[PDB]
């Protein structure tokens, strides 16, 4: 029983450390949690301000191919009239 | 701005609702007139699920839409969502009450009485403005070139019309009303496309179909040289992205879609195509003003935005007109908003501030006032 | 430059506003109470007839009767006011509202602090059966 | 928007604003009491005005900014 | 030190009491009250509710970049301050409005660069090409044109 | 907030009953559903033997009982041993009467009609609640996840539902529902066991194997690789200790028994996997939502927490997906929960609190009420 | 005797627990830590490539300036020569 009562002693204080490591874990996690959140909302938001850049930038070289092509159709006008 | 009072230049048109202040440049509020109620059953509660998402609402939530247009051909078949478009536009678009400013409609030639009694009615009625008056759209987009004669082929999205008019004067007997527009060329080129494997039907489809003929669609200067190139090389095939990938390929569909213009044949009309209605419309003018309008055609409306249309028509007319006749054919860049841009300088003028329809003649002489003297 | 000296002059600049929202708040009542007074011409009865003094009163009735119209015509156009600021409000909580579902509530509530009761029923069952025997 | 349902309920409301009473049945300090409590409300109801006024100034800033802020989307 | 006093309000006399007994609690003890540097970190290894990395290094960039082996009283409760939650909610979505409607003078829908240098000027600070352009770097968040309405709204998340 | 009082959010689930009081952020007990009656003989006298134990109980003395599951595939084929679970959860688990508060249950999509009537018969007429209203799984899962669109793969323990949303407004011809889940994950792993020398027979030794399944198997990225590297290495092979000693080693087993998920032709189905059946359910949406189905895949349900299932399944699809479209899978960590936290956020909403039953409503049109409006 | 040995299967028991837990938020955490680190390496390639693209973009507006001006001048010409 004496030896019996050692074990149980030593057991509990390693019980005690066990509950102050998962405690430590838990905060680990929150904290770990909050970050990825904040970091993918910040993918998000780049991601979509990309797609409007490369959508305006289609738009914008479209346009210049159109009005150059008409451009140079009428100048080669102007000389024809010359 | 301040004190005063502005005119609104609204401009129903069928397809593109475009509205503005009087006196600038562009209209404010440009967006698409579909009104769509949603038709499948909705789970989630309290998402703040409307009955009818209108303008360029739905054309953002049409993948849950039956998008359904209000006007058909000019004329409009279904008046409540004529007026819930007319009631966005007002306080949403441009949030000026309708109470403090007069408006300027416009209307096709040829159109059933009807249709604009109860267009007048209703803006005196339920909106309740001071003054409308309501003009063609031909005469508008003359205005806008600044010309004052000419002949002008406004070919819209609903119905292309053609209104000769001369040093003012407008021609009544010399008007041609064709009902082929760019609606007819989105529902044969949606056709047309099955022919490769795509296969659009829905009613919210329709909408990519019309992007792909903005964006591809050409007209060819000559047609049947086209088909035997496009039908030997491969030069022509240009690729496009649907809204969730899977790209297409359009082969001889980009020339053959808007080529039905100057040949209704196509989608079964019987009418000759607008190169011919035009001159047509010419030949039942006067014989001494005929070579003012052979000199000044003017084009105008959306559909006549095709690259290389200003060509393919100028060679038809020169290939019916006498030889001796100059055919000059006037496109400006701003096509699309031509109308509104004279509607704009219409209701800027001084001389034409008393022709508005005030809204105690209107009660003298019901909605009936429209086709007496105030036109 | 430096995060902290940034919000510093951020919040100096957040406290400069308020305090002179507030002066001009206590400008505002001080001449909204002005105007008030100046808008009705005062009222001086000393020395009047029954003919002159009942008209007076009268007129001040319908007056007063037209001052209730325009305050209703004023109060039905701020009431369409009203509805579309709630309407305006609907549509941003709306365009919110593809990301904002699970917002609105409250959670971690009871259940997370409770675990070594289930323990302590084990140890009571097996307790009491032991001893039962 | 159906101006007789407003004309309706404008009556309706009138008869909740409805204040009359006898106009021959006092003194003349009496009136002249009645007269001032009349003038009070009447100072009052320039005051309610004055502050619906720029209650309704604020509400058209707010739509305004809020329209603008909506629209911004796109 | 108007903001330094009203600091050490915010852990107050009783709370520098308390905290004062947990400073002894991990302090060296049984020596000359010297007080050294790494009872910082123990505070840390101790109260749970440690210092973030924020807070080591705002200590670091403040203190020991002398390797000064100890923190004063000052550089103490200045870490301390940093860590208890002294937050102000970043006001409220009315006050908000009412100071970007303040800040939107010309009702542009948005404050702009003019709007917002008056404004920073208007309070006495000296605004200067350090600001503004620091500022369009670091106020203004979007850069695209102006500074829109969710751009000062998420801005200001959090602050006083 | 006020008088009144607060909802019951159960989830019968099958294989773990999941219930708590609504507006928390975690269910307040949970406990598997199976009942067990002893099926020795016994020999003590008042030992005090009870004739069922039922939930977590029987968990502990499964030694003697022969456990049996009261739902097998989403369904409920025992009624009375469900009644038995429900009596339990209310009144040992919650100890709240069921008088004195509304019931929100929840039912796996395109389940028989007399189930669903059968379960609001007994809420009604054995417990006798207040009001109570039946709720699809997904729908609650896709809540939980704060979005509004999305498409959501609730991989649970009977049956594995595939519901498609967008907008709030669900499409009902587009759902797809599989049988295979994680009972059948738990049988194949039992029978491929047995391929080392270990026979778990016993209905109580399926247990064993489910805690097996659930501590060492996990989803492979390749399988082939895997197959491979198994077979020559043995960095694969963990070792875990049986509920008597003997400890054993499991090898390629490890991520074999998962992998049926994604062919489940080892288990004899015809189907294709869950990598599949996702982007059919997709391709049967309208074209314009495919874009925004795509970059909101949701996933849920218990059994979607393997170990490495989060880029396997994003793998699959961007092999199968066109290349232009983004592929994001949403794995929350709280996902075992996620259909029963988005209960307690739909139960604890205002614009809600009118849909539920109310008995009255009962009382007048029978438990067929359950199909019309108050769904 | 026999009560402390109870005592010890107890401890023994929430021993176990704890090392479990110990294990579990280890594997959470390294998992977390894989995410954290590709989010942010494509959260900074995906602002790199979206600013690439803006400045794309205004090379392309002033593009379009230049080409408007010449066809302006190309109009007069043409017109007076009409």
């Amino acid at each position: 029983a004496q030896k019996d009562e050692e074990k149980m002693e030593i057991q509990e204080i390693q019980l005690k450390e066990a509950k102050h490591i998962a405690e430590d874990a838990d905060r680990k996690y929150e904290e770990v949690a909050r970050k990825l959140v904040i970091i993918e909302s910040d993918l998000e938001r780049a991601e979509e301000r990309a797609e409007l850049s490369e959508g305006k930038c289609a738009e914008l070289e479209e346009e210049l191919k159109t009005v150059t092509n008409n451009l140079k159709s009428l100048e080669a006008q102007a000389e024809k009239y010359s | 701005d301040d004190e005063e009072t502005t005119a609104l230049v609204c401009d129903n048109g069928s397809g593109l609702v475009k509205a503005g202040f009087a006196g600038d440049d562009a209209p404010r509020a440009v967006f698409p007139s579909i009104v769509g109620r949603p038709r499948h059953q909705g789970v989630m509660v309290g998402m703040g699920q409307k009955d009818s998402y209108v303008g360029d609402e739905a054309q953002s939530k049409r993948g849950i839409l039956t998008l359904k247009y209000p006007i058909e051909h000019g004329i409009i078949t279904n008046w409540d969502d004529m007026e819930k478009i007319w009631h966005h536009t007002f306080y949403n678009e441009l949030r000026v009450a309708p109470e403090e400013h007069p408006t300027l409609l416009t209307e096709a030639p040829l159109n059933p009485k009807a249709n604009r009694e109860k267009m007048t009615q209703i803006m005196f009625e339920t909106f309740n403005v001071p003054a409308m008056y309501v003009a063609i759209q031909a005469v508008l987009s003359l205005y806008a070139s600044g010309r004052t004669t000419g002949i002008v082929l406004d070919s819209g999205d609903g119905v292309t019309h053609n209104v000769p008019i001369y040093e003012g004067y407008a021609l009544p007997h010399a008007i041609m009303r064709l009902d082929l527009a760019g609606r007819d060329l989105t529902d044969y080129l949606m056709k047309i496309l099955t022919e490769r494997g795509y296969s659009f039907v829905t009613t919210a489809e329709r909408e990519i179909v019309r992007d792909i003929k903005e964006k591809l669609c050409y007209v060819a200067l000559d047609f049947e040289n086209e088909m035997a190139t496009a039908a030997s090389s491969s030069s022509l095939e240009k690729s496009y992205e649907l809204p969730d990938g899977q790209v297409i390929t359009i082969g001889n569909e980009r020339f053959r879609c808007p080529e039905t213009l100057f040949q209704p044949s196509f989608i079964g009309m019987e009418s000759a195509g607008i190169h011919e209605t035009t001159y047509n419309s010419i030949m039942k003018c006067d014989i001494d003003i005929r070579k003012d309008l052979y000199a000044n055609n003017v084009l105008s409306g959306g559909t006549t935005m095709y690259p290389g249309i200003a060509d393919r028509m100028q060679k038809e007319i020169t290939a019916l007109a006498p030889s001796t006749m100059k055919i000059k054919i006037i496109a400006p860049p701003e096509r699309k908003y031509s109308v509104w841009i004279g509607g704009s300088i219409l209701a800027s003028l001084s001389t034409f501030q008393q022709m508005w329809i005030s809204k105690q003649e209107y009660d003298e002489a019901g909605p009936s006032i429209v086709h007496r003297k105030c036109f | 430059i430096s995060a902290s000296r940034k919000l510093q002059l951020k919040t100096l600049m957040l406290q400069i506003a308020k305090q002179e929202l507030e002066r001009e708040a206590e400008e505002r009542r001080g001449e909204k109470g002005r105007a008030l007074s100046t808008r009705c011409q005062p009222l001086e009865l000393a020395g009047l007839s029954f003919a002159e003094l009942q008209d007076l009163c009268r007129q001040l009735h319908a007056r007063v009767d037209k001052v209730d119209e325009e305050r209703y015509d004023v109060e039905a156009k701020v009431t369409k006011n009203i509805t579309e600021i709630a309407d305006l409000n609907q549509k941003i909580f709306d365009l919110r509202g593809k990301f904002k579902r699970p917002t609105l509530r409250r959670v971690r509530i009871s259940a997370d602090a409770m675990m070594q009761a289930l323990l302590g029923a084990r140890a009571k069952e097996t307790l009491d059966l032991r001893a039962h025997l | 928007g159906k101006r007789q349902t407003e004309r309706e309920k404008k009556k309706k409301i009138l008869a909740e604003r409805r204040k009359v009473l006898a106009i021959d049945h006092l003194n003349e300090d009496q009136l002249r009491e009645k007269a001032k409590e009349l003038w009070q409300s009447i100072y009052n109801l320039e005051a309610e005005k004055f502050d619906l006024q720029e209650k309704f100034k604020q509400q058209k800033y707010e739509i305004n900014v809020l329209r603008n802020r909506i629209n911004d989307n796109q | 030190d108007d903001i330094y006093k009203a600091a050490v309000e915010q852990l107050t006399e009783e709370q520098k009491n308390e905290f004062k007994a947990a400073f002894d609690i991990f302090v060296l003890g049984a020596e000359d009250g010297c007080i050294s540097t790494k009872e910082l970190g123990k505070v840390m290894r101790m109260l749970g509710q440690n210092p973030t990395p924020e807070e080591l290094q705002e200590m670091i960039d403040e203190v020991d970049e002398d390797g000064s082996g100890t923190v004063d009283f000052d550089e103490f409760l200045v870490m301390m301050v940093r860590c208890m939650k002294d937050d102000s909610k970043g006001k409220s979505e009315e006050e908000l409005s009412d100071l970007f409607r303040m800040f939107d003078k010309n009702a542009d829908g948005y404050i702009d660069l003019e709007e917002l240098k008056i404004m920073l000027q208007a309070t006495g600070e000296t605004i200067t090409e350090d600001d503004i352009e620091e500022l369009m770097k670091d106020g203004d968040k979007n850069n695209d044109g102006r500074i829109d309405y969710d751009e000062f709204l998420e801005f200001m998340k959090g602050v006083e």
